């Protein structure tokens, strides 16, 4: 075969080539911290999260998109990937807003859980934050953009698998919004699962939009009927009433998303 | 008259207190321990604390230990009270019961002022404490320990040379060092027959090195030597809390890792990182690194023990309470043999039995 | 010898105080959990779960809260493999069915490939 | 480092001998007792009038629930669920929708006060100080779903006890 | 790492691994593993079938002297076949030390009972059949402790749910209190609280 | 407090003790029940530089238990401890 | 008030013999006390 | 000097611990020279029975022996003699150094699992 | 701001009014339906407009640390005001 | 499959255990009947005896059986020595119980449960 040996902290593992030191660190069962890495997207690497160690070289490399040479030793719980990544997501919660309670992605936001794994506990930031106008998409999609932190799954989501290139970032630097620059709705067949992909609340459910939680929900999955594609599904349920529908992964049918009749 | 067995029947108060801790987290499973040993609040929610502390890896900071120290000794005042006045009212002697619920009403009065509620605070923490001392506790704390000792003193004119309670208590549940050691009692129903072990001094906790005490120690292993152990307990109590008072030290009451103890509601409401921590540490709570510890205090009743199994999450997969009062009452049956009915009541006084530590 | 041969299936629901409603009636799902779509995390999808069958909930009439019937609507089982959850599931006499764990298949990942000089999949923004 | 309580061995001369028996004979420690009886006889007693006169409190007490206002009449109850998730006896439900003018509120904040155990974790939870637990202590009912609180109950608690909570929080919110 | 990190006690740790070494290859026949934690504590993890063996060496031996028993204690962990793992927890007051003692059983075999080694057992294991259902071979006086005279299953067991199967009421028909099965004005409401993030790399168990 | 020195004197007799020196009862010597406001300090993790939470992370230097023996000379006799000190009497009152 | 007796008795309410429609003369309540009062006669504060 | 009391209750004062300790350590030496060499027991126990036994060979008072024997007093050193002795007693017939009975399952102490 | 249903029964805030086929409503048959009659969206309604010369606004909810979390609202949109998603009190821009 | 026995070597020391058990219980009813003052006879009791031992009465495993012989005799040493009171003597007849449904178009009609 073909394939490469590299190393996870020490630990030999045999990839193929191509392979990036995210998935190098994903096989001996490491998930490297992420946001604007997406599998089913394409390679971004503007959030910056991923930066790990590799020993030997004097600068951090983007897990996502960096392929692993052979005999790299990839230091996943280093000094510097661990000070890159408390850097990276004190940058990211700068200026964020002071949402979490009146935020619908709390308890199951990706910010906030691997802020708690691996940013640091408290803030230096002593300016006022910026504050940025929201947008209206549509119905279905609850637009704040105050709370986005411009990985831009957005527009990689709407350009890629749903195929709208309506989506994008507009302006420069601290001021760049993600939107449609104008008064433009977002309605695709797939358009609601953008709130999957969105790793803050910046686009949440507006149906689903205040009503629930997501540690009181019961999980059942299920099977969707709205059409005969068969698409896996898990029905939250919160006291004997169906909350909400999110998709659940299977390769072969529907691969992680779901269509907005179904959501 | 004599007695030939004593079977104790005991789930009365069994509550299923330890299930009920493998479903709640762990800030969620502290007040469970208010409710044990009903009498000794937070020494309970400081062996608790220890055990969480311990598998956390962290610390709490000084004043946080000596604000442990000073109301751990503050509330072995509160059960040695309704130890011996309890144990006094049972023979007969109801008088300093009422004369010792008085200060006891104080003590309370002195958790309130510090937690808000009288008896089951929930103020030691994982972490620290919950929150810092009012001002103007201090001095209270010191015009109470001021004149503590006169109420022990007339409680120990009232009993001590009386001589129906001696009748009552000197040839009364005789134990054996070897027999103690062997049914697996603790505190004074060890240090009543002679055995020198004390926790605070053998195995110490937060700051009992550096607190200066005796440790009173029995000659006959009876009801007498075990009541005498439990006043000079008290006396030994005002000494530590008097050393508590001077040597309370400037700074912060919790631990100042916000991924375990919670940010303040200052910089909860300003900082993006604090309002997240606040925000996981009072819905999921912290994930306990796994893990099983034994961790033990010396409560006011012996050998107050958590035996705190985690496995990764934010809540226990496993919390077992060894209290003092379960060996203490397997053992009443040995203790109760060669005497009178009116006796086993007078041996259930001297092994300080609170059932919904021994029940669970 | 002090040590017996017993060749039978092994069945303790005779001993576990289950009442026999809650024994033969109900379906013991064993299943490792999706992953919440929400969140890019995999750790709640290491181990095997067993749940069971949602019976009725129904409104309570004073106050709207959520009355049960069912004992085992919150007994969520954790099992380090599929098979100590199959072993567990016929050693209490439930009839179960299992869900096969469903991994992500490796995907081929390349920056470069945002930028092809004559395929489709170049990106028209970054 | 230890003492021993009760390891002395009494004096055997006449004299010594001669008050033991006279201790055994006249009752000596009987009468101390008595003396000391006689002495609380004569002090005033630490009986306070009830329900004239009230047992002192903290402002950190930890009474009935209210949930709270700001200054302007909005309830500042934001439908968070961070009290119920916290709560250790799970007496909090709580149901939430967007109301009219689109605004995050709860159309569900029941309390059963009898599962309560009053240990204030819901107000340390709070973010926006909505619910607390206030100074009412003698709310006892004569029916068991008299302490099933709903929000009607709550936001009247609050509209109820505003004037003393608010002091009492500004008694002791630089501990917090 | 000196103010909130909690200070590393490596003596206790050396002596504690020493004293462990010292009781693995004493007793061979039984221990099967040996571990201190980070915080030090000793574990001696035995089979069962050496129970009396262990616990009378330690309470008996001159290097040793465990004389009290702290605590007794079963675990259930169902994903085991052997689920539940009896944890006795001991207290040598001549060394000051703490030794944990820790085998196993499933829900048939029985489990030597240590009344004869300490009688402090007689009740804990004894609560370990009313909680968990491990039986304890010649106990002097075996049965249930903590639960009502009627109760069938095993509580602590973690597939018993957290109310019952049972709950009572008095009823005037009969005019007595009855047993009926469990129905809850308002379901307990399950929180799945685990984050899908991992939180303590030290502890990341291999993959398949 | 408001006792007659004639009940007082009959009290501190029958007591033996001189009971006005240490009251049971409180009075003005006791705290105000309205105090001024606290200002109180913050830990020593409120720090603006060298402030990695990495250098000061509890909870991820917690280890696996180290696994001394597993199943998978002249050398001398441990304990699990060196033996415990004897205990001193005390200075302070032995009753002795 | 009355500074002189002991820290208990020191503050206390003659309660109204009519509140809100019903004779309270002999049926005295302690939650007829208004929330103003509530924190001086209960000491959470020395201002009235 | 005839001290008084132990201080542990039921521990009875021995007239002469001396004698008393040399006894009850050659016996555990006789009982212990039926185990067999290569046993850990019999290696360990040896060596701490006969320091203690030249300790109280080397030693005619009775305080200087307590406290350089450091179990605390006189009586309870007996005591732990005659636990060691019961103790030597028993581990001949549960001879403990044969090999390990049975392995455990493969995941039996496997924590978290 | 409470309003009165045929049946005579007040409706709540959240706007709760049982049926008149309801049996529930025997439970208030010599009682009483405590309702509050302090409707926070009538009260937060009549608030004006905080006029301000700013392109970006802060709402702590005023007493410091006594409101809600510190949030920052954007205020380009002449057409609407800016809401605080916490108390409700609203912002405009004043050119 | 070598497993360790609690008392029983194979199942005929098993039966003759569940037999001694019966005997003694077939033996206490009466006496539970009179000094628990039960509202039922001697008969039913003994019914329900003869009930609850025909309820396990399809275990072949020799551990299993010996476990029910324990609790069966933990159960009797209950109600020989007046450690239950009348109510937990009674909870073996579902008495304020209402019957359940038992066919399926009654089950149906009730609600959902299979
Ligand atoms: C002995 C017989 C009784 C003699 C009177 C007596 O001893 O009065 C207590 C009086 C005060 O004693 P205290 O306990 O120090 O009182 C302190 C109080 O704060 C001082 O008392 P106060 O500050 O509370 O003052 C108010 C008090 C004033 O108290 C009195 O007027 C005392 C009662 C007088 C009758 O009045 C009341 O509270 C009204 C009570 C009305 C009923 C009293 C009982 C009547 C019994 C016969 C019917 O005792 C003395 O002055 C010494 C003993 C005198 C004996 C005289 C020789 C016989
Ligand atoms: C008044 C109320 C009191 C109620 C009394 C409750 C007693 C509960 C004790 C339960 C003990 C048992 O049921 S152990 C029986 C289980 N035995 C077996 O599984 C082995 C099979 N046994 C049988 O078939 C038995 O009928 C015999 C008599 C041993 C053999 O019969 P086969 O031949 O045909
Ligand atoms: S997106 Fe996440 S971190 Fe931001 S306010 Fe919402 S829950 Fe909080
Ligand atoms: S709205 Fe969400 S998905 Fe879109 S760029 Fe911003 S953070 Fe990413
Ligand atoms: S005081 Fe405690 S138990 Fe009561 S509602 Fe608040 S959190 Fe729940
Ligand atoms: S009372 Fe507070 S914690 Fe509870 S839901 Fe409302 S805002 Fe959140
Ligand atoms: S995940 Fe690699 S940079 Fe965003
Ligand atoms: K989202
Ligand atoms: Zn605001």
């Amino acid at each position: 075969s073909n394939l490469i040996e590299v190393f996870v902290d020490g630990q030999s593992v045999m990839v193929e080539p191509g392979t990036t030191v995210l998935q190098a660190c994903e096989k001996v069962g490491m998930q490297i911290p992420r946001f604007c890495y997406h599998e089913r997207l394409s390679v971004a690497g503007n959030c910056r999260m991923c930066l790990v160690e590799i020993e030997k070289a004097p600068k951090v490399v983007a897990a996502c998109a960096m392929p692993v040479m052979k005999g790299w030793n990839i230091l996943t719980n280093s000094e510097k990937t661990k000070k890159a990544r408390e850097g990276v997501m004190e940058f990211l919660l700068a200026n964020h807003p002071l949402d979490c309670p009146i935020c619908d992605q709390g308890g199951e936001c990706d910010l906030q859980d691997q802020s708690m794994m691996f940013g640091s506990d408290r803030s230096r930031f002593l300016e006022g934050k910026r504050a940025v106008e929201d947008k209206n998409i549509g119905p279905l999609v609850k637009t704040i953009m105050t709370r986005c932190i411009q990985c831009t799954r957005c527009i990689r989501f709407a350009s890629e698998i749903a195929g709208v290139d309506d989506l994008g970032t507009t302006g420069r630097g601290n001021d760049m919004q993600v939107g449609t620059y104008i008064e433009k709705m977002f309605m695709s067949e797939l358009s609601g699962n953008i709130i999957d992909i969105c790793p803050v609340g910046a686009l949440t459910s507006k149906p689903y939009a205040f009503t629930a939680r997501p540690w009181e929900t019961r999980k059942t999955e299920s099977i969707d009927v709205m059409d005969a594609v068969g698409s896996n599904i898990v029905v939250s349920t919160r006291t004997g009433e169906v909350m909400r529908i999110l998709p659940r992964m299977h390769e072969d049918i529907n691969e992680e998303w779901i269509s907005d009749k179904t959501r | 008259e004599m007695v030939r067995k004593c079977d104790p029947h005991i789930g009365l108060l069994h509550r299923g207190t330890e299930k009920l801790i493998e479903y709640k987290t762990y800030l969620q499973a502290l007040p469970y321990f208010d409710r044990l040993d009903y009498v000794s609040m937070m020494c309970n929610e400081q062996a608790y604390s220890l055990a969480v502390e311990k598998l956390l890896n962290i610390q709490p900071p000084p004043r946080a230990q000596w604000i442990r120290v000073l109301f751990g000794e503050i509330t072995r005042l509160l059960n040695h009270i309704m130890a011996v006045t309890t144990h006094a009212l049972d023979i007969g002697a109801m008088t300093p019961f009422f004369w010792m619920f008085e200060e006891r009403e104080k003590m309370f009065e002195f958790y309130e002022r510090v937690s808000g509620a009288r008896m089951h605070a929930a103020y030691v923490r994982p972490g620290g404490v919950h929150q810092d001392l009012p001002l103007g506790l201090m001095d209270d704390i010191y015009e109470f320990s001021k004149n503590f000792s006169l109420r022990i003193d007339e409680l120990e004119e009232m009993l001590t040379n009386n001589r129906i309670w001696r009748n009552r208590t000197v040839d009364i549940g005789v134990v054996t060092a070897e027999d103690a050691l062997n049914y697996g009692f603790s505190g004074v129903m060890l240090r009543g027959s002679g055995i020198q072990w004390d926790l605070r001094k053998t195995q110490p906790y937060d700051v009992y090195d550096q607190v200066e005490f005796d440790v009173p120690i029995g000659s006959r292993g009876d009801c007498y030597d075990r009541y005498l152990c439990r006043v000079e307990e008290m006396r030994q109590s005002i000494r530590i809390i008097s050393q508590c008072l001077n040597k309370m030290p400037p700074g912060e009451i919790k631990v100042d890792d916000a991924k375990v103890s919670p940010p303040k509601r200052a910089e909860m409401k300003t900082s993006m990182e604090s309002l997240i921590h606040h925000f996981k540490l009072y819905t999921e709570g912290y994930q306990v690194p796994p893990g099983a510890t034994y961790t033990a205090i010396e409560a006011p009743k012996g050998e107050f023990g958590v035996y705190l199994v985690s496995d990764g999450s934010s809540r226990p997969y496993r919390c077992k309470i060894k209290a003092p009062g379960f060996a203490h009452l397997a053992g009443l049956d040995k203790m109760s043999k060669g005497h009178m009915l009116a006796d086993v009541v007078a041996i259930i006084g001297t092994q300080d039995i609170v059932f919904g530590e021994v029940d669970r | 010898t002090q040590l017996i041969t017993v060749d039978e299936k092994l069945d303790i629901t005779t001993l576990t105080g289950v009442p026999e409603e809650h024994i033969k009636t109900r379906k013991a799902r064993i299943f490792v959990p999706a992953r919440n779509n929400m969140q890019s995390g995999v750790n709640n999808t290491k181990k095997w779960k067993m749940e069971f069958d949602t019976r009725e909930r129904w409104e309570n009439p004073l106050m709207g809260w959520a009355s049960t019937a069912d004992p085992l609507s919150n007994l969520v089982l954790t099992f380090s493999t599929k098979e100590d959850a199959i072993a567990f599931a016929e050693k209490n006499g439930w009839s179960y069915d299992v869900e096969e764990r469903k991994v992500p298949k490796p995907k081929s990942k390349s920056y470069g490939a945002n930028f092809s000089w004559n395929k489709r999949t170049r990106v028209s923004t970054k | 480092t230890y003492k021993y309580v009760n390891l002395r061995e009494p004096s055997m001369d006449m004299k010594s001998v001669t008050d033991r028996a006279a201790q055994t004979l006249l009752w000596t420690e009987l009468i101390r007792g008595l003396g000391m009886t006689l002495s609380y006889l004569f002090r005033e007693p630490a009986t306070i009038n009830y329900p004239f006169e009230k047992g002192p409190l903290s402002p950190r007490f930890r009474g009935e629930h209210a949930l709270r206002r700001y200054p302007s009449g909005e309830e500042r109850c934001i439908a968070c669920k961070l009290c119920e998730a916290v709560c250790p006896a799970q007496a909090i439900t709580i149901e939430a929708e967007p109301r009219a003018d689109g605004s995050r509120r709860t159309t569900r904040y029941d309390i059963d006060m009898t599962k309560c155990i009053y240990c204030g974790f819901c107000q340390e939870a709070c973010p926006v100080d909505a619910i607390v637990e206030g100074p009412n202590f003698e709310f006892s009912t004569e029916t068991h779903e008299e302490l099933l609180y709903n929000k009607e109950k709550l936001l009247n608690n609050g509209d109820k006890w505003e004037a003393e909570i608010a002091a009492n929080i500004q008694a002791d919110y630089l501990y917090r | 790492t000196r103010p909130t990190v909690r200070p590393r006690n490596d003596v206790a740790h050396k002596q504690l691994s020493a004293f462990g070494e010292y009781v693995a290859e004493i007793l061979p026949k039984y221990v099967q593993q040996v571990q201190v934690s980070c915080f030090s504590e000793l574990e001696i993890c035995i089979h069962p079938d050496g129970v009396i063996p262990v616990l009378t060496f330690l309470r008996d031996h001159s290097n040793a002297q465990f004389k009290s028993l702290a605590d007794l204690t079963a675990v259930d962990i169902p994903t085991r076949q052997n689920r539940f793992e009896i944890v006795y927890n001991l207290l040598s007051l001549r060394f000051n030390s703490r030794i944990r003692v820790k085998t196993y059983t499933d829900e048939l075999t029985p489990v030597e009972s240590s009344v004869s080694v300490y009688k402090a057992a007689n009740w804990y294991e004894r609560e370990i059949w009313d909680m968990f259902g491990v039986f304890f071979a010649n106990h002097p006086d075996l049965r249930r402790i903590l639960t009502d005279y009627g109760f069938e299953g095993h509580p602590f067991r973690k597939d018993f749910p957290l109310s019952g199967y049972v709950e009572l009421r008095y009823d005037d028909e009969v005019k007595r209190v009855v047993a009926e099965p469990v129905e809850l004005a308002q379901e307990f409401r399950k929180f799945d609280l685990n984050s899908p993030w991992e939180a303590f790399p030290a502890y990341r168990q291999p993959p398949e | 407090a408001s006792a007659t020195r004639l009940i007082q004197g009959l009290r501190n007799w029958a007591s033996g003790r001189d009971l006005q020196a240490k009251l049971q009862l409180r009075y003005q010597e006791i705290s105000k029940r309205t105090q001024p406001p606290p200002k109180l300090p913050v830990g020593p993790s409120h720090r603006l530089s060298n402030n990695y939470y990495c250098a000061r992370d509890g909870r991820r230097e917690a280890m696996p238990p180290s696994i001394v023996m597993s199943s998978q000379s002249e050398k001398k006799a441990v304990s699990p401890a060196p033996p415990i000190k004897r205990w001193e009497l005390s200075q302070d009152e032995p009753y002795l | 008030e009355d500074n002189k007796q002991f820290f208990g008795r020191h503050r206390w309410v003659i309660y109204t013999t009519e509140m809100n429609g019903k004779n309270t003369f002999w049926d005295v309540d302690g939650s007829m006390v208004p929330p103003e009062w509530h924190r001086w006669l209960h000491c959470m504060t020395d201002d009235p | 000097l005839l001290k008084k009391t132990t201080g542990l209750v039921g521990l009875a004062v021995c007239e002469t611990p001396h004698e008393r300790l040399k006894i009850l350590y050659t016996k555990i030496l006789d009982v212990l020279g039926h185990i067999p060499k290569n046993a850990a027991y019999r290696k360990y126990t040896e060596q701490i029975t006969n320091e203690k036994l030249s300790i109280v060979k080397a030693e005619p008072d009775v305080k200087k022996l307590e406290e350089q024997l450091q179990g605390g007093q006189i009586e309870e050193v007996i005591l732990q003699a005659e636990n060691e002795l019961s103790l030597a007693r028993k581990m001949i017939q549960w001879k403990p150094w044969e090999p390990l009975v049975e392995e455990p399952p493969a995941s039996q102490w496997k924590w978290p699992i | 701001g409470v309003r009165t249903s045929p049946t005579g029964e007040k409706v709540t805030h959240t706007g709760q009014v049982y049926d008149d086929e309801d049996y529930r409503r025997v439970r208030f048959v010599g009682r009483q339906k405590e309702v509050n009659e302090n409707f926070a969206i009538d009260l937060i309604a009549e608030q004006p407009v905080s006029q301000v010369g700013s392109r970006v606004i802060s709402c702590d909810g005023g007493g410091g640390a006594l409101g809600h979390p510190r949030v920052y609202i954007n205020l380009d949109k002449e057409t609407k005001t800016g809401t605080c998603g916490y108390c409700g009190l609203q912002f405009r821009q004043q050119h | 499959t070598s497993v360790k026995p609690i008392f029983s070597r194979d199942m005929n020391e098993a039966k003759r255990r569940v037999r001694e058990l019966y005997r003694a219980w077939y033996r206490e009813v009466p006496n539970t009947v009179h000094l628990f003052q039960l509202d039922i006879s001697v008969k039913q009791g003994r019914d329900k005896v003869r009930e609850m031992f025909k309820k396990n009465a399809h275990v072949t495993d020799p551990r299993v059986v010996d476990l029910l012989v324990i609790k069966g005799k933990m159960e009797l040493e209950e109600t020989i020595n007046v450690w239950k009171q009348r109510t937990h003597v009674m909870r073996f007849f579902h008495e304020t119980e209402a019957p359940r449904p038992k066919d399926f178009l009654s089950k149906f009609y009730v609600g959902h449960d299979p």
